[PDB]
């Protein structure tokens, strides 16, 4: 199924996934499109933090729902 | 004395030039000594006389001196929730 | 309910959903207009195009067409975003 990954840069990313897939596989797909490693990636669904140990079905993430993308921001 | 720059060149923001206070917003980010005035000058830049400033503090010194911006954005607002 | 949970981002969205689901033009459009009230001054990722754009595109009718543009222009009143 398709989902939406909305950034805070006004940019919407679409990924073809399955409802039983883990979050880290989705972050691997984001790395496949972009080259950003998953430790630098954070995902938010309806104000809730996503953990890589669970699946999309565990958070009831379904076809073409909207995610949020915030990046790891460390300085110095 | 340099700390009455933000609130009292909102005086000078709209009539003279909207870039002029933005050139004075540049004068904020030049006098970077050190944190105490630096915190309080940009306290007002979020929810006290205008917003729309959260795109000018993601420069290459994002440790805490340019990581004030998110703390300006909602955390002191959360301290205003902690009120 | 927007005035009750004011200056909030933490659980203001969660309180709406227990009274959002009624399948009414007048209950959802009043509740989703209050969603722009809660994040007023937060301007983080709450719904730049998420919740009230999905409210707005339901329109063929009454306040779903109306009460969805008031909340985001309220929540992003301090914003100068073009998009």
């Amino acid at each position: 199924m398709q989902i939406f990954v909305k950034t805070l840069t006004g940019k919407t990313i679409t990924l073809e996934v399955e409802p039983s897939d883990t979050i880290e596989n989705v972050k691997a797909k984001i790395q496949d499109k972009e080259g950003i490693p998953p430790d630098q990636q954070r995902l938010i669904f309806a104000g809730k933090q996503l953990e890589d140990g669970r699946t999309l079905s565990d958070y009831n993430i379904q076809r073409e729902s909207t995610l949020h993308l915030v990046l790891r921001l460390r300085g110095g | 004395l340099r700390c009455a720059l933000g609130v009292f060149r909102k005086f000078s923001r709209f009539p003279e030039a909207l870039r002029l206070a933005l050139m004075l917003n540049d004068m904020e980010l030049v006098e970077d000594i050190f944190t105490s005035c630096k915190d309080v000058v940009v306290q007002k830049q979020m929810a006290f006389m205008l917003g729309r400033h959260g795109v000018f503090l993601e420069l290459s010194e994002d440790v805490e001196e340019y990581e004030d911006l998110t703390e300006i954005m909602s955390n002191v607002q959360l301290n205003s929730n902690f009120l | 309910l927007g005035m009750i949970l004011l200056w909030d981002v933490d659980g203001g969205l969660t309180q709406i959903d227990k009274y959002l689901y009624s399948s009414e033009d007048y209950i959802k459009s009043g509740a989703l207009l209050a969603c722009g009230i809660v994040n007023s001054g937060v301007r983080n990722e709450c719904d730049p195009a998420l919740a009230l754009l999905s409210d707005y595109v339901l329109h063929n009718s009454n306040t779903m067409r109306l009460g969805s543009i008031f909340g985001l222009g309220l929540a992003y009143a301090g914003s100068n975003r073009e998009d």
